[PDB]
């Protein structure tokens, strides 16, 4: 459910 | 006695992001169905920025709310469905964000 740090 | 300065509350920028090999140079949290980054909003924020990196050197802050990638909106969009906006946005990544102060 948290999705706070998808890096790119 | 002392007068509040002209104070700038909210900002929506456009800000043109030049991708490296490494990428773009940030994180970004939310979405709709995903636990949101501030209070309730269910939207897409900045989580983190890499100084002196691609967005940083595009104007790029911390907390920035983004709504629209490359004429790309983002309102009600899932976490991933932006984390495929951005993979795919190219060399040019031209965002429109929303900016509190404080």
């Amino acid at each position: 459910q948290e999705e706070w740090e998808t890096v790119m | 006695l002392l007068i509040e300065p002209a104070r700038i509350e909210e900002e929506e920028l456009t800000l043109t992001i030049l991708r490296q090999t490494g990428g773009l140079g940030i994180s970004i949290a939310g979405g709709k169905g995903s636990t949101p980054y501030k209070g309730d909003d269910e939207g897409i924020f900045i989580s983190r920025v890499s100084e002196e990196g691609p967005a940083a050197r595009a104007g790029v802050r911390v907390g920035d709310k983004l709504l629209e990638v490359n004429g790309v909106a983002l309102q009600g969009a899932e976490h991933h469905e932006a984390v495929e906006a951005l993979r795919g946005a190219g060399t040019a990544v031209q965002m429109r964000v929303w900016r509190e102060r404080m």
